[PDB]
Formats: C-alpha cells, structure tokens, sequence
C-alpha cells in the first residue's frame, strides 16, 4: 500500500520518463508511491541530519563509499550537478558510508576540490541498511531522486554522468514546486 | 552427489595457506566474488563486514571466507588491498584457475564473464552466502536481507 502523499511524486516520474534515456538511461522510474525512510546522518559539523530536514526541495540522494570505486569516481559529476541546480528547489545529498578510517573520505573531497557537496556521512552505514530494506540499494553507489515530500521519484543503482546535459534535463524537469 | 561443498587448498590475502580443514571447528561463512573494479559494486562483502562488526568479539568464533571466482585477476595482493576497507576478521582467498575451478564445482557457483563495454568484463556470480558447520558440512544459505543485528544474533546461536 503506497503512501497517498507520494502519488504526486509518481505523477512526476511519468512526465519526465521520456527523459530517462542516454546518460540517465539506467534510472528506474517509480511506478508506485514510496515514502523514503527518514535517513539519519550527520553533516560536516557533526550535527544530526535527517531526510526530512530537506523537506520542501527535490533531492538527489547518493550513497558512496571509498571501497566502491565507481561511487568515488562519480563524485565530481555530482559536485558539478550541485551548484548548477542547487537552490530553493534542489539539492544533491551525497552520503558517505565508510565505517573505517573516517578521515579517508574527508580527505578525498578536499584533495579533489569538491566543496559544494559538504560532507554528509553515516559511519554506521545504517543509511545503507535503510535503502536495502526497501529494495533501493541493489548495489553501490545507489542514488534516489526524492521530491519535496520525501517521496520516491526514481532510483539508480550504480554511477552516472550527472553533469551531462542528459542528466541535467531530467532533474530540471523533475524540479519544483 | 547432491551435497554442497568440497575440499580445497587456497591462499589468503597474507600469503598463508587456508583449506576446508583449517576452516573446521567453527561455523563458517563461504561466499564468492571479485576485487578488481566493476562499474557497479556488489554488496555481499560489505554486508558480511557489517554482520562481523555487529558480532563484536564473537566475530573471532566464526570463519568469514571470501573466495575469488576470478583467479586470473585476483591475487593475495589484490585481495589484501581490497579487504582493507572491511572488517579485519574477513579472509580473501586466491589460487591458480584449477583450484578455484575445483571450489566452483563443489559449491555449484554460477560464474560467467560479462563484458562491461568499456573494454573489460565483470565476473557475474552466485551472491549466496553458504553456512558450513564446525565440520565443514553445508547447513543452509545465510540470510542477509535483514539488519546486521538480526543476522549477527542468528549466527551467535551456533557459538
């Protein structure tokens, strides 16, 4: 039984579906209403964060890890996607789930000059557990495009060229308000 | 002819010999995969790692054994660098094609090469975890579709 508040997110998925080709071809559009679990994580300053703190904006939620090469390969594109579309209506929420050497992922972003993504993390990797339980963490990386209501619009298991024009078009269409 | 498992001699990430007999005396998790970089990462090794982490000091009382199905690219060296991001209780095993082929037969592991279009391939595999008892006899698959706490509590029953 799909949460009725997420039926509007279902509607968006059907509109932008023709934009799910090329670089963003591996996106599986939501066909049923799905409210995401309120992922609990931290920001760069150690303050507790939840997915519901980002209510009101369309989000791209990514889970990445240092041991997952393609997850760390796509961090520039996500960073380029941020700042290009971030604003009152959109954010990329990239969450690191390294459980060991917490300094390693932090160093990755600094040494690669990726400063637009902040540093959200869950060293418990429970955010991974959260997506796995609802069939939205089939691999790493995993990324979910989430609406202002915390409802699923789409999901992709694996990396993508997020800074490409194919990627940009679907997000721009998905975005509102 | 219908029983899961068989004899083997492989080499761990530290160059030490590990066999089916050295794995006796403890409940033993056997599972299969590869280190070498894929376009999308399988989660089995990380999930076992999280179970091992959930087990605390009891992680010592079990064997957790990761066996390459891609012997042509996986070495102790490749295993060791790869395993350094996961629980230190983990063991990653290598060998010549013939010994891996021999383990693959005994555990009925699906493993076929799948070209990854960028020029390389992915070794598509059986993602199943095999539970073996203290005598190396097949018990059952070990379920990972639950929290690492629930899986850890399950594994502690055999301790």
């Amino acid at each position: 039984t799909g949460d009725p508040a997420c039926r509007a997110a279902v509607a968006t998925a059907q509109k932008i579906a023709p934009l799910a080709h090329g670089e963003v071809a591996a996106l599986t559009m939501a066909s049923a209403p799905l409210k995401l679990p309120d992922l609990a994580f931290e920001d760069a300053d150690g303050k507790p964060k939840k997915l519901s703190d980002f209510r009101g904006k369309t989000l791209l939620v990514n889970l990445w890890a240092t041991w997952c090469v393609p997850s760390r390969k796509e961090m520039p594109a996500l960073d380029e996607l941020q700042g290009k579309l971030s604003g009152p209506n959109f954010e990329v929420v990239a969450i690191n789930i390294d459980t060991r050497d917490p300094e390693k992922p932090k160093t990755f972003l600094k040494e690669a000059n990726l400063t637009r993504l902040g540093y959200f993390n869950d060293q418990k990797a429970k955010v991974f557990q959260d997506l796995k339980a609802i069939g939205r963490a089939l691999g790493m990386p995993t990324s979910v495009l989430v609406d202002p209501q915390g409802c699923e619009i789409a999901t992709i298991a694996g990396p993508a060229e997020w800074a490409s024009e194919d990627a940009l078009k679907l997000i721009r269409a998905a975005t509102g308000k | 002819p219908a029983a899961i498992g068989g004899p083997f001699q492989l080499t761990d990430q530290n160059g030490k010999a590990v066999t089916d007999k050295s794995l006796k005396g403890k409940p033993t998790l056997i599972f299969f995969g590869y280190t070498h970089s894929p376009d999308v990462c399988p989660t089995s090794l990380f999930e076992i790692s999280e179970v091992l982490r959930a087990m605390g000091k009891d992680a010592d009382k079990v064997n957790a054994i990761f066996i390459s199905v891609d012997p042509e690219r996986d070495t102790p060296a490749t295993m060791k660098n790869y395993l350094s991001s996961f629980d230190p209780h983990l063991e990653g095993l290598s060998g010549d094609p013939a010994e891996i082929a021999k383990v693959i037969t005994s555990y009925r592991v699906y493993a076929k090469k799948v070209p990854t279009k960028d020029g390389d391939y992915t070794m598509d595999h059986t993602a199943l975890i095999y539970l073996m008892d203290r005598d190396g006899r097949f018990v059952s698959p070990f379920n990972l579709k639950r929290t690492p706490e629930e899986a850890a509590a399950d594994l502690k029953r055999y301790l």
